[PDB]
């Protein structure tokens, strides 16, 4: 221990070595640097993690100095590894490894390489950052960092506009979120003006004597921001288009960086929400409906790249019920096994969608089960877990330990809304599991075996399954609450999840496999030709804001295009020129004038003088 | 007998006259007679005044006046001769050259 | 000595309307004469005799003259008679008619105000206005010669026509 | 009350004036030399100058009732003496063109001069109508002296003949106070009667005729075009620098003076000058045409110190320091200009095009003319400046709100015209002296400059020095 | 003591720079740089000497150090210099940006490099001297001696616009606005001085003994407006702002780079020392329009910035934008607001610094400012595009670089005292993404171009490339430890701060 | 008594006026003629004013003193310069 530091010292080393070497040098060499780095730092999360638990699971705080200081304001640079702390780190030191090696791959021979790996460093030091979180604003400086370079990362293959746009959306977003945020640490500041969790956790009870007024206010903020890192309602609508970016990359910030970061924030605060009941109340709410919205919609994705998508919303949807039902230990219990089987089921994507030469659509794609067995068989590991199948799948354990908090606590509605979503997952995962892999093989795909590649793959494969179910976060040392626990009908519940899901995962046999002859019957039908556009229409948000913020911004950009206040401003300038072409008039060279003039002028002196 | 009132009135009267002429007045000779019955209309004044107060003063003021008139008739002509070989009528209008 | 006045003042007036309405140079010049003779007149009616007598033999003694001996020998005053009668008409007169009738309107207004303390026309020796022109007012006989001389040489510097006649 | 020795010392400068006028008008009458009729007159004034240190050794008497000579007069007459000077030593090369006898000129100089002093040393009424008209008459011709070319000739006309009519009201309107109140003596205005404003009233028609004020301001540009440079050289400085001499002291003696019908209509006046000054002279391309109008402003500007005389002593000192400033700086442009014109050769420099680079082959008459183009218009570094300043300070220090804010408009316009003249200069120069007569003008204006420049910056020489020139009070 | 060798060194080199071009068509420029050297040296020695940290509140009459000499006597004006932490700070800001706009313009000639050089110094010391100076004449005389230096600046080394609107025209603007607000300040000081000596029959013209002045309230308030639209038109707040966009349209790069990154600053600076302590309670009245003006500022700014088609005056609105932020946090009583007032109005320095001087080079490359015939410049370029990136990265509040510290600190001060403002200012930081953002894809991401001028260009020369990385190296610095900074301003901020408390 | 006077007077007037008017009529008939005519008969007209004020002076001399004296000299001695003037200047070879 006691180089919790390393965690981010490596991966900034990295990215300013690749940031500072562009192209000058050969793609194993920038490939050597970015993921080496990057496994230093799993390594170094390794040893640390070993010293924290044979000290005893004791707190460790390494404060590296302070960030600033003013009066009653005193912000710190300090490290917190705790429980939590290490789940977060652990999982993105090396999920994050493992995205590396297999975008080490990916990204061979392509438009600047050093660039990518850099970018991806920086993520990584961020995300680092953001977790070893001693205070707000030092996290900040992780959330922050984060939506950068997921900006970067995102509009990464900037030549096309479509792509850049993405970017935009992104980091247009996450930020309106970030302020939020802000807000929420303004308002704590003001309260408690400490920002430091624990602290903020007790001078919490202490001044809120009268509370439930301002503290509310704090939190709901807090959540403001959780959601808008996390893709959840209603800042969701930029996880779609998201997608433009490379594969490993969708991985990365899709699967264990960034909604796992809103989650996470929302855990730390566990004792300020607490304190604020019906907030909690609504991050369990929004959960629902995310999850279920997002659903539905990943249902209808001509695109494996957004079905997946949709897919991580409906999924970071669970853990905000997990949460908003205070299921802590179950939320971020599942964001591990996510993390596995969503880095799982990306990395595939990118090898498939790639094998069939960029196709990327399920329909000009087909029967790819004989082609390539690693990758199919991946689809179907991961498909699974993510489906929650009842065994051989951790998925299954999160899912269940999160509808135990979930029903364990009176919120059936959470809870049965939750399965009717474990339905619909198994349902459109396997929708496009069988329309990739069975059917009409309209692509000759071939397949491709390397250690940088397969490797990963496999590590994901294997963690994704019953075997990552293995792992148990430290959440008890931190003290989290633990969840209220249930039985006998933890057996009923356990069995209902499991045989909603088998039900899936048949019915959508049943429902593709064939000629697809009924779904295809259905669709070309009226209401499932209106619903099918809606939900594949990110159910008419993106609409929505387009069109009541977007358009008149943009209308007020074009109505002022030229500063109204600096012409209001010429307004005296030409006056005073016209005044003088006008005065200017009375010099005619005419004496007989000027006589004229000289006589008029005594009439009005005397006149006055005399009035006067 | 003598009301201040009454030779200012005549002082004013004719001062106005000249200037209206001066106005009215195209031909530079005419002009030039206009400042002439103005001056005088002045010094004129100036000595009903004198003659009001018991001073010499309305007088040798007076005198300077006319000293002033003999300085202008001179220059003053002298610029009409100077422009009788440059306009057969002293049209003074057809000096406009320079303008705003 | 109190009537004379009056007389000589509406004689001179009306006088000076006349010059000013006529186009023929001698009968205006000869006009403001009379007019300037009718002013001699009204300040012997004060007393003023100096003036009064300055006036007949100075003013238009030898300024109107030195004016008529220019109109003569320029003898322009004669041809351009309608020319001269085109130019006085009601639209152009009227204008400049209406302001100094009113211009002199608010001077004598102003004039009605002042009290008139009525004195008599008592005379002024022209020994006594030299006593102080040649005491008090020293600087001013030694200056006013000032003014002519440069009167004098602007007058030379102008009316003087080189012979641009002859040519190179 | 006659005249002892003392009072001759104490008209000492007036004195050696009128003998330089005899004896160079005698001298022209029996050779016709230039160059010795030119250095007799500068001898002359020069003479008249030191003259004046003989006079500051003396008291502050009172020649005769028309006079007084105090510290207040002294400060006048040195600076119209300066201008004076300043303008011969100008029309040297500009005349060294002219064709015709270059003499007279230098005698309507001498006279116009001498009238001037005894502007800046009237104290009776008289003697203030015989300084206007010995400031007059041998302007009329200076203004004539080229009267070849048709504006010239124009010009002198016009100028001559409303001179005359604003003369006349002038003399109609002493006519009318002295004739209400029995003196003619500034200090006795009749001890607010009608007829006595009045009369005050004509007056103001004729000063401001004199002085440029709206509406009286008309002839300024004709006649700043058409007249010989130099003769506008002297047209601005010295005649309206101390015909305003006689005006402050007047407004200051006479009781009526601190009258409010006046001071009203006076305000007005100078607020309407500052403005249609500034704003006639924007669209303008005829350098002088601007220094005309630019000219009507800068009365309106010290109209302002004169407004708030009443209130304060200051006031007048504020007067003398941007007097001397507005001196320098006009010396200056109208230096540059008449210089420009250089030997006589057609028409002047009347275009500013003419005013191009120009620093790119005569980089030093361009820097003169900046520092004094930023002079003008009121910018640090610059005399004009801390004459700006003390208007203002005299301008709220006495609450003459209308007219303060009115300064600074004013003030706003003029950097617009100002400034675009300087840049002028250093644009890009437009495609195409020996003697030592023109490094008289040169070393003029050189040292002129450096005067607003040093003056500029260091104020503390100059103001206290005006300090020190009171009136008797 | 020291003060006047800090305009001197200035003064001097713009004289020396002028009398030495003749000797050698390249010398001005080293003889510029040397003697800002020379200056940066004195401000970093009296940076060392005094504390770095000193006493937070002795008072409001405090300096590290003073110096005092009579000038104008007759009316109790002398040259009065006086520094502070706030001022020192103002000072090193101005010298560093003195070093880089010699840098920049390195490779510019046109008409003569000695008098270019020599107005350039008249321009950077005479402003120093705007910050050094106490004594109310030497202040104002400071702030329109260096107005007419840049105004030839402007007008005679500026390239003509898009719009057509010559280089005259753009120094025209320019001139008459601070000028003759210049005016109205004067006449308030004017005002002032009347005032304070009408009550203890003083001429004085000093800061410190015009402070007691006892004041009608009403009168206090007109003069503080005097003070204020003076500020108002140099900061820019809103309605007197044109000129800004318009003079670095039309702007040499040094002067752009000068313009943005002080003169502003000197607006804000004497917000600060003379419209709060002169006028500690008007001010207060006051806060809330100027808030406002602010808020209006943040938004007007943006979206004008976001909506240009040429570079230099997107850029331009930039600084108005964040101005906006700062006018808020100044009438906000927080020490805090001050604290991120101070840090950063320095961050917005080097940060526009560095806009305006990758700008300048990007026409140097591709002889354009419109965007609408630039895009996808990435591929050319080396350092270039990411360096702007950088910089625009940093422009909109991003952690990791001052704007951040001090936008922010900004923020919880103006928080703490104005919640519903502080919350609408974030969204203004919304905006500063949009546009920012916009700026950076418009230049290097996207269609490869929009004309013939994109093709593999030239690199970037050793100067360009360690002055935009001294730049970089300042803000992650300042970013990442800002203490220094916090503590050298600690002092003159609690200083204004207990005052304009206390006074009301 | 009085009247004879006024009207010698009006009679010099009348006389000045009619002659000045037949001097016109035959001068009707390097400067030119009408030039020097000119100016001749302006300095007469000054000739005349001045000598308007020196009477003035004549009425009155014991009682103007040393000082009365020296101004009419000094005022008469310019006088003459001024004709000394006129002569030099070529106003004379022809009338
Ligand atoms: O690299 C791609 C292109 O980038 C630029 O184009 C485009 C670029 O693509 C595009 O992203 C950029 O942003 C347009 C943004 C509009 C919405 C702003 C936010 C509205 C929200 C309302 C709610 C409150 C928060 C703010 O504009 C450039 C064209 O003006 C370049 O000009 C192109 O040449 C490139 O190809
Ligand atoms: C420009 C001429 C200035 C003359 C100033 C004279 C001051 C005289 C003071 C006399 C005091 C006794
Ligand atoms: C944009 C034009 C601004 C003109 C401001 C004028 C201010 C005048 C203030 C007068 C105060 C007395
Ligand atoms: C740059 C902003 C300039 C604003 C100028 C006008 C301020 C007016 C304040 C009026 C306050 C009225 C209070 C009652």
């Amino acid at each position: 221990m006691n180089m919790l530091a390393l965690t981010i010292i490596l991966p900034l080393i990295g990215f300013v070595l690749l940031a500072f070497s562009r192209g000058r040098w050969s793609e194993n060499v920038s490939a050597i640097v970015g993921v080496g780095s990057v496994g230093l730092a799993a390594l170094v999360t390794a040893f640390i993690g070993v010293d924290f638990f044979a000290n005893g699971e004791q707190t460790y705080s390494q404060p590296l100095w302070t960030w600033m200081s003013v009066g009653d304001f005193n912000i710190g640079f300090n490290l917190v590894l705790d429980g939590l702390s290490l789940t977060m780190l652990s999982v993105v030191t090396g999920v994050g490894f493992l995205i590396h090696m297999y975008a080490s791959w990916y990204m061979r021979g392509e438009e600047g390489y050093s660039r990518f790996f850099a970018y991806t460093n920086l993520f990584i030091a961020s995300m680092v950052v953001l977790v070893l979180a001693d205070n707000l604003l030092l996290m900040y400086l992780g959330w922050e960092g984060v939506g950068l370079c997921s900006y970067l990362l995102i509009g990464f293959y900037y030549t096309d506009p479509k792509n850049g746009a993405a970017a935009m959306k992104a980091f247009v977003v996450t930020r309106v979120g970030d302020v939020f945020l802000a807000f929420a640490l303004f308002i704590l500041y003001n309260e408690l003006g400490t920002l430091n969790f624990r602290e903020m956790v007790e001078l919490a009870p202490a001044h809120f004597a009268d509370g439930n007024n301002m503290l509310m206010w704090a939190t709901l903020m807090l959540l403001g921001g959780a959601v808008g890192k996390s893709a959840q309602l209603p800042l969701q609508t930029w996880l779609a288009d998201a997608m433009a970016g490379p594969t490993p990359v969708s991985a990365l910030i899709h699967a264990a960086t960034m909604v796992t970061a809103g989650v996470y924030l929302i855990a730390r605060t566990h004792g300020l929400f607490l304190m604020t009941p019906e907030v909690l109340h609504l991050v369990g709410i929004v959960g629902a409906v995310t999850l279920l919205l997002a659903g539905f919609a990943a249902l209808v994705q001509t695109d494996i790249k957004r079905v997946l998508a949709y897919s991580t919303m409906s999924q970071i949807g669970y853990m905000f019920l997990a949460l908003g039902v205070q299921a802590w230990d179950a939320a971020i219990f599942h964001l591990m096994t996510h993390a596995f089987f969503k880095a799982l089921l990306f990395l595939a994507s990118g090898s498939v969608i790639l094998a069939c030469h960029h196709e990327q659509n399920i329909f000009k794609m087909g029967g790819l089960r004989k082609s390539i067995p690693l990758v199919y068989l991946c689809f179907l590991v991961g498909g699974a877990a993510l489906s929650a199948l009842p065994l051989v799948t951790a998925g299954f354990f999160s899912k269940d330990e999160i509808l135990a908090g979930a029903m364990a606590n009176g919120h059936i509605n959470l809870m049965v809304a939750g399965l009717v979503g474990a339905f619909m997952t198994s349902l459109y995962t396997f929708r496009m599991i069988f329309i990739v892999f069975h059917g009409k093989e309209q692509i000759h795909a071939h397949a491709v075996k390397g250690v940088t590649h397969s490797l990963p793959l496999i590590v994901l494969l294997i963690l994704s399954t019953f075997v990552g179910a293995l792992i148990v976060p430290p959440l008890q040392g931190v003290l989290p609450q633990t969840t209220e626990l249930a039985h006998g009908s933890m057996l009923t519940l356990e069995i209902t999840s499991g045989v909603v899901a088998v039900v899936g995962i048949l019915l959508a046999a049943w429902l593709w496999l064939g000629k697809r002859t009924l779904v295809t019957s259905i669709a070309n039908s009226a209401p499932g030709r209106l619903l099918s556009t809606w939900w594949y229409n990110a159910w008419g948000f993106d609409w929505l804001y387009d069109k009541v913020f977007v358009k008149p911004f943009l209308g007020i950009a074009w109505l002022l295009k030229r500063d109204p206040l600096n012409s209001m401003m010429n307004i005296p300038a030409v006056l005073s020129r016209f005044a003088g072409k006008g005065l200017l008039l009375s010099e005619n060279g005419y004496l007989r004038w000027y006589v004229a003039s000289m006589s008029i002028g005594a009439v009005v002196v005397l006149a006055l003088l005399m009035v006067l | 007998m003598i009301p201040l009132q009454h030779g200012l009135i005549l002082a004013a009267i004719l001062f106005v006259l000249g200037l209206t002429g001066l106005v009215i007045r195209r031909n530079l000779l005419f002009m030039l007679i206009g400042l002439e019955i103005m001056i005088n209309a002045s010094a004129l004044a100036f000595v009903v005044a004198g003659s009001y107060w018991g001073q010499t003063d309305g007088q040798v003021m007076y005198i300077l006046a006319i000293s002033l008139a003999a300085a202008e008739a001179s220059i003053g002509l002298a610029l009409l001769l100077q422009l009788h070989r440059r306009r057969q009528n002293l049209n003074i209008d057809s000096v406009s050259e320079m303008r705003g | 000595m109190e009537f004379a006045f009056y007389i000589c003042g509406l004689i001179a007036i009306l006088a000076t309307l006349r010059v000013i309405t006529h186009t023929n140079p001698v009968h205006a010049l000869l006009y403001l004469i009379i007019s300037l003779l009718a002013i001699s007149g009204v300040f012997f009616s004060l007393g003023a005799y100096f003036a009064g007598a300055l006036e007949i033999i100075v003013y238009a003694g030898a300024i109107m003259v030195l004016f008529v001996f220019v109109v003569m020998m320029l003898n322009l005053g004669g041809s351009e008679i309608e020319q001269e009668r085109q130019w006085l008409k009601p639209q152009v007169w009227i204008g400049p008619a209406i302001l100094s009738a009113i211009m002199l309107v608010v001077i004598v207004y102003a004039i009605l105000g002042v009290n008139d303390q009525g004195i008599d026309g008592t005379p002024i020796s022209a020994k006594a206005v030299g006593i102080t022109l040649f005491g008090p007012y020293v600087l001013a006989v030694e200056l006013a010669s000032m003014l002519l001389l440069a009167g004098l040489v602007v007058a030379f510097h102008v009316g003087r026509e080189e012979r641009a006649g002859e040519v190179l | 009350m006659t005249i002892t020795p003392q009072n001759l010392i104490a008209l000492l400068p007036l004195l050696i004036v009128g003998l330089t006028v005899v004896v160079v008008m005698l001298s022209i009458a029996w050779r016709r030399n230039h160059f010795l009729n030119a250095t007799l007159s500068v001898i002359g004034l020069n003479a008249a100058l030191v003259s004046l240190w003989f006079v500051g050794q003396a008291g502050a008497m009172d020649v005769t009732p028309l006079m007084r000579v105090d510290g207040f007069a002294m400060l006048y007459t040195g600076l119209v003496l300066l201008a004076s000077l300043a303008t011969c030593t100008f029309a040297y090369p500009w005349l060294e063109g002219y064709n015709d006898n270059k003499d007279e000129f230098y005698l309507l100089v001498l006279i116009a001069a001498l009238g001037g002093i005894l502007l800046a040393n009237a104290n009776h009424l008289a003697s203030l109508f015989l300084g206007i008209e010995l400031i007059s008459l041998p302007l009329f011709g200076l203004v004539g002296y080229a009267f070849r070319q048709k504006r010239s000739l124009e010009a002198s006309i016009k100028y001559t003949i409303l001179s005359a009519a604003a003369s006349s009201f002038l003399l109609f309107g002493m006519a009318l106070v002295y004739a209400q109140s029995g003196d003619l003596s500034f200090v006795a205005l009749g001890k607010n009667e009608p007829l006595l404003l009045a009369g005050f009233g004509l007056m103001i028609v004729g000063l401001g005729f004199k002085l440029s004020l709206v509406p009286f301001h008309l002839w300024t540009p004709d006649v700043y075009q058409g007249a010989p440079a130099p003769v506008s050289t002297f047209l601005a400085t010295a005649s309206k620098i101390a015909i305003f001499g006689v005006v402050m002291r007047l407004f200051l003696y006479a009781p009526v003076g601190d009258s409010e019908a006046i001071r009203v209509v006076l305000a007005i006046i100078a607020f309407a000058s500052i403005i249609f000054g500034n704003l006639m002279a924007l669209s303008q391309t005829n350098i002088k045409r601007l220094l005309g109008y630019s000219s009507i402003s800068h009365l309106g500007y010290l109209l302002v110190a004169l407004i708030a005389l009443q209130t304060g002593e200051m006031s007048m000192e504020a007067v003398g320091v941007y007097l001397a400033g507005y001196l320098f700086s006009s010396l200056g442009a109208f230096g540059v200009v008449s210089l420009m014109s250089s030997p006589y050769r057609g028409p002047d420099a009347d275009s500013l095009f003419s005013y191009r680079g120009l620093f790119w082959h005569r980089p030093i008459l361009a820097a003169v003319m900046t520092v004094m183009m930023l002079s003008l218009a009121g910018i640090p570094m610059t005399l004009g400046f801390i004459g700006k300043f003390y208007v203002l300070a005299v301008g709220v220090q006495a609450h003459l709100w209308w007219l303060v804010g009115a300064v600074v408009v004013g003030s706003a316009i003029g950097l617009y015209y100002y400034l675009r003249v300087a840049v002028s200069l250093y644009l890009h120069a437009p495609e195409q002296p020996s003697n030592w007569q023109y490094s008289a003008g040169g070393i003029v204006v050189l040292i002129s400059a450096l005067l607003v420049l040093v003056l500029g910056v260091w104020p503390q020489p100059l103001i206290s020095i005006v300090r020190l020139a009171m009136p008797l009070m | 003591m020291l003060l006047p060798w800090l305009i001197l060194i200035p003064f001097i080199g713009g004289f020396l720079c002028w009398q030495t071009e003749r000797f050698g068509v390249k010398v001005p420029r080293w003889i510029a740089l040397i003697t800002m050297g020379l200056t940066l040296a004195l401000s970093l020695q009296l940076w060392l000497q005094g504390g770095y940290s000193l006493t937070q509140s002795a008072g409001i009459p405090q300096w590290q150090s003073e110096f005092d000499m009579p000038w104008i006597p007759r009316f109790g004006i002398s040259i009065h210099l006086a520094i502070d932490g706030l001022s020192l700070l103002m000072v090193v800001l101005t010298g560093l940006l003195g070093v880089l706009a010699v840098l920049c313009s390195w490779k510019e000639i046109e008409k003569y490099q000695g008098f270019f050089h020599l107005n350039l110094m008249w321009i950077l010391g005479g402003v120093i001297g705007v910050f050094l100076a106490i004594d109310m004449f030497l202040f104002f005389f400071f702030w329109e001696m260096m107005l007419v230096p840049m105004y030839f600046l402007i007008a005679l080394w500026g390239h003509k616009a898009s719009d057509g609107k010559t280089r005259i025209t753009a120094a025209t603007k320019f001139f008459i606005y601070t000028q003759a607000s210049g005016l109205v300040m004067l006449i308030a000081i004017l005002a002032l001085v009347f005032v304070h000596y009408n009550a203890t029959g003083v001429w004085t013209f000093n800061y410190e003994e015009l402070l007691n002045t006892p004041m009608s309230s009403g009168v206090e308030y007109l003069l503080m407006l005097g003070f204020f639209i003076a500020f108002a038109v140099k900061m820019p707040v809103v309605p007197l702002h044109g000129w800004l966009p318009d003079a670095h349209s039309q702007a040499p790069t040094a002067g752009s780079v000068d313009l943005a990154g002080i003169l502003l600053k000197t607006a804000a600076y004497g917000l600060l020392r003379f419209s709060l302590p002169l006028f500690p309670n008007a001010s207060a009245e006051f806060a809330p329009i100027a808030m406002w003006l602010g808020v209006i500022g943040i938004f007007y700014g943006a979206w004008m910035a976001f909506a240009q088609t040429d570079i230099k005056r997107l850029i331009a609105y930039t600084s108005v934008s964040h101005m906006g932020f700062v006018l808020i946090a100044i009438y906000t009583g927080s020490q805090l607001a001050y604290q991120g007032a101070v840090i950063q109005m320095i961050a917005h320095g080097l940060s526009a610094a560095g806009l305006f001087i990758l700008c300048g080079q990007l026409y140097e490359r591709i002889h354009t400012r419109d965007m609408r015939m630039m895009g996808g410049l990435w591929s050319k370029m080396k350092w270039l595009p990411a360096l702007s990136l950088f910089f625009a990265v940093a422009t909109l509040g991003m952690p990791g670089t001052g704007n951040f510290v001090g936008e922010f600190m900004i923020l919880f001060g103006s928080f703490q005292v104005v919640p519903v403002i502080t919350v609408i200012s974030t969204f203004g930081l919304v905006f500063a993404s949009v546009y920012s953002l916009a700026m950076l894809h418009r230049a290097y991401f996207g269609k490869a171009k929009s004309q013939i001028a994109s093709q593999e260009l030239p690199g970037m020369s050793l100067r360009e490339l360690f002055m935009i990385l001294l730049l970089v190296v300042l803000l992650v610095l300042l970013g990442f430890y800002p203490q220094p900074i916090l503590d050298t301003s600690h002092s003159a901020i609690g200083n204004i701060q207990q005052w304009f408390v206390n006074s009301v | 008594a009085f009247a004879i006077f006024l009207i010698v007077a009006i009679g010099l007037c009348c006389l000045m006026l009619v002659g000045g008017w037949f001097l016109g009529g035959r001068a009707r008939a390097r400067l030119r003629l009408s030039a020097k005519f000119y100016l001749v008969a302006m300095f007469f007209v000054i000739f005349d004013v001045e000598a308007l004020y020196l009477f003035a002076w004549s009425t009155s001399i014991r009682e103007s003193g040393w000082v009365g004296f020296v101004e009419a000299a000094i005022f008469i001695f310019v006088l003459l310069a001024g004709l000394v003037y006129l002569v030099r200047i070529g106003a004379l070879d022809w009338t």
